[PDB]
């Protein structure tokens, strides 16, 4: 009986999901447009935690020495101290994940935190790490504009829809947020110098292939 | 429970009550129907202790009935109102005088205004089960269960965290959706059909795919979620559920051949 | 029908069903001795010739990709990415 | 004691009922809608320890946004009667009172139940519109409850406008029903489009759209 009746429904063009005559089933199938096979648990680690855990993960000053963060990170570190174009992003960042942790409280109401998502980003991590030898007791040449615009940036490109109406543009803002919010949580600024120290070199090899698996993972229209 | 009102358990036990159907025929031990026939006096030897004790027209049978105290104290109730229960019942023909709670037999008796001996024995069927003493319908065996309860703590992490819980057997969502006390944003029911009628079709959807994930997580199996939310969606893209049978998707119009 | 090329829409990549039929097709077309647009570097088996010339874009085909309305955008196999 | 629930209930039902209006776009002050108890009986109650609904009926206008959104919405009376049947006579008032100072559309609670004379007297001056609620139905504001996602009524310019980035007929969307009670609490009518927005767990957000059919 089940097979009879879902016997139909299929992945269109535009990533509907009609049935024979047409009619939308959902909007995006699964409501991601993404691929079960392609999909893992991750966890993310911005729903937890206490506060403190949560502002000593992910808060960054400069110009005050509460959070702030040391130099011998990477080699921008000395000059950077009390900047302030840069001390506002972070809070604008960090402004972010604040949202996020409140965001995903809503979401999933019981704090659970591991949930199958697209892109397994860890092993994006590991991957560059051992590709480019990670010399940890050595600072970085990432550059905090690079790293904050860096992820910024790569959220445009993971695109689900891509027609070019008001329509589509929410729906694929939409179709992104979680993972979105977790990728924020994975590659926040204090996590990618202190934790990972990625090089400049690794950085944008983790960001290209980030975008390389997740557009891999979206569902082919056609699919019954 | 209400918000605040979470692991208190006496405040639970008054909702549990608030709810929980109860009959007279519940409470109840034996009616019995006599004929003694003076209305004032009564050959039974306490009825006169209670006569005079409420006389300080009506007819010579008089109906008298017993009921168990622990009964009576399990969902505890107290004669006042099941006296005036019975005496908004039908009317103020039906005189009745009850026993003391402190009564060490729970006694209620009544009279009233062919032979009646019959429509006597009528009244006390209707007493026995056409009268509710509180609850709603269809509500019996109110359990109250403890629940841990993942909430978020003042420094912002989560912390299981316990609460009383009324489980239920039987329906009727509308009304226990009202009865104050409890948080009527989060009750559930396992019939999702109810839940569609009462909250519309959105949150019947969601209930739906309640049900079918406990089906299957309940034995420890894992699907992935969307193919239960696209079978869901099949199931309600028309307003109102449709079955997956005959009668539900073969009588759209999809095309006589499939 | 008939959306313009400058209004395409949908993915540009290649589904995997595209590549399959396609890698059909051109397999087929060949093995029915249609001319070949690659040097065969002594691939004798229609199909892997096919993957050959799909791996240096010299398939001259072109995908009608149908909306669920009855319009179509048109890709070139040329222009589409393979993974 | 009994008075007490009837205040309690008749209390809540009331709330619901400004928050439903001021959902469906009116103009309700915030701080209005969460009269305490004890002011609303202060207020609407007699002294005597009764309530006079026959007064608590009210009137309210289309927030000044909405007509830049629905420009033809109109001003809304909305009325509760008092005796537990109601009878043609009553309602015959209402169908003219709501006609003869003309609003847009009038809501009728009511408390038990109405004779199915009234119940024809209804569907009778467009364009305005008679939606009834007994009252019971009200003590609880089903949106609140948490299985209900935010439904948002869609300008049937925006309904336009979807059925053209999807290039969809009217009858291939989901839909809804003008009995379903979310749509009722909306008054939706058919050819409306309400456009559902849900938490998703696998895309955060994700928002649908029905029909009511």
């Amino acid at each position: 009986r089940l097979v009879k009746a879902l016997e139909d429904i299929m992945v269109h063009y535009d990533n509907t999901t009609r049935n024979s005559l047409g009619n939308v089933i959902q909007f995006i199938y699964g409501e991601d447009g993404m691929d079960a096979a392609h999909i893992e648990k991750q966890s993310l680690d911005t729903i937890g935690g206490s506060d403190a855990a949560f502002e000593k993960r992910y808060r960054v000053d400069l110009l005050n020495t509460d959070h702030t963060l040391d130099p011998s990170l990477l080699e921008s570190g000395s000059e950077i101290l009390g900047d302030l174009k840069l001390q506002v992003l972070l809070d604008e960042e960090y402004k972010q994940l604040v949202k996020d942790r409140k965001f995903l409280r809503e979401v999933f109401v019981d704090g659970e935190a591991n949930w199958p998502l697209p892109v397994n980003i860890r092993r994006i991590i590991q991957n560059a790490q051992q590709t480019f030898h990670i010399d940890h007791t050595k600072p970085s040449d990432l550059t905090i504009k690079d790293i904050v615009l860096g992820v910024k940036d790569l959220q445009e490109n993971l695109l689900v829809l891509r027609g070019k109406n008001e329509i589509i543009q929410n729906a694929q803002r939409d179709a992104v947020t979680l993972f979105c919010c977790l990728l924020r949580s994975r590659l926040a600024t204090r996590r990618v110098l202190q934790e990972y120290r990625l090089t400049k070199q690794a950085f944008d090899w983790v960001l290209s292939n980030i975008e390389a698996q997740f557009l891999r993972s979206v569902v082919h229209p056609g699919e019954m | 429970l209400e918000p605040g009102h979470a692991a208190d358990q006496e405040q639970a036990k008054l909702i549990r009550s608030a709810i929980e159907h109860t009959t007279l025929k519940s409470v109840t031990i034996a009616s019995e129907i006599y004929y003694d026939p003076d209305p004032r006096s009564t050959v039974i030897p306490e009825d006169e202790e209670i006569i005079q004790l409420h006389f300080s027209q009506q007819s010579p049978w008089l109906l008298r009935l017993e009921l168990d105290r622990a009964a009576m104290n399990d969902k505890d109730l107290t004669m006042g109102q099941v006296g005036e229960r019975i005496k908004q019942t039908f009317k103020n023909d039906l005189f009745v005088i009850w026993s003391e709670d402190n009564d060490e037999k729970l006694i209620i008796r009544c009279r009233v205004v062919a032979e009646e001996d019959h429509m006597l024995k009528k009244i006390e069927n209707t007493m026995l089960e056409n009268i509710t003493l509180r609850g709603v319908e269809n509500i019996e065996r109110v359990v109250m269960m403890k629940y841990d309860r993942k909430v978020p703590s003042p420094t912002g992490e989560y912390v299981k965290e316990p609460e009383w819980v009324l489980e239920t057997d039987g329906v009727n969502l509308s009304e226990v959706m009202t009865v104050p006390g409890i948080d009527p944003t989060r009750i559930y029911t396992n019939s999702f059909i109810d839940i569609m009628e009462v909250l519309g079709i959105e949150a019947g959807r969601a209930a739906l795919y309640k049900e079918v994930y406990n089906v299957i997580a309940s034995d420890g199996s894992y699907v992935n979620y969307r193919h239960m939310a696209l079978l869901v969606d099949v199931m309600t893209t028309q307003g109102g559920l449709t079955s997956v049978t005959r009668h539900g998707f073969n009588r759209s119009n999809t095309g006589a051949l499939m | 029908k008939a959306i313009p090329k400058d209004q395409r829409a949908t993915t540009p990549y290649m589904t995997k069903y595209e590549r399959a039929r396609i890698l059909g097709t051109r397999a087929l077309q060949i093995s029915m001795n249609a001319p070949v647009f690659v040097d065969l570097e002594g691939e004798t088996d229609p199909l892997r010739i096919a993957m050959k010339e799909l791996a240096e874009k010299k398939i001259p085909l072109v995908i009608r990709r149908y909306l669920p309305d009855g319009s179509f955008e048109d890709w070139s196999v040329e222009e589409l990415i393979v993974d | 004691q009994e008075n007490e629930r009837n205040i309690s209930r008749l209390w809540r039902a009331f709330r619901t009922v400004k928050e439903m209006v001021k959902d469906r776009g009116y103009f309700i002050t915030q701080e209005e809608v969460e009269l305490p108890l004890e002011d609303f009986k202060a207020k609407y109650c007699d002294s005597m320890g009764r309530p006079q609904r026959k007064m608590m009926s009210f009137q309210a206008n289309p927030t000044e946004e909405s007509i830049s959104k629905f420009p033809d919405m109109g001003s809304l009376w909305v009325e509760f009667c008092d005796e537990p049947s109601v009878g043609v006579k009553t309602m015959k008032t209402f169908v003219i009172h709501i006609q003869e100072k003309n609003f847009q559309t009038g809501i009728f609670v009511y408390q038990n139940n109405i004779t199915p004379s009234a119940m024809k007297l209804v569907p009778s001056i467009p364009p305005a519109t008679i939606e009834t609620f007994n009252e019971a139905a009200l003590v609880v504001n089903i949106t609140h409850h948490e299985l209900v996602p935010k439904h948002i009524r869609l300008s049937s310019d925006e309904k336009r406008e979807l059925l053209k980035r999807y290039r969809l007929k009217e009858s291939q969307l989901p839909r809804i029903q003008r009995a379903d009670p979310v749509a009722l609490y909306l008054g939706l009518k058919r050819g409306e489009v309400v456009k559902i927005i849900r938490k998703s767990e696998t895309s955060g957000r994700y928002a649908s759209y029905r029909i009511c059919m």
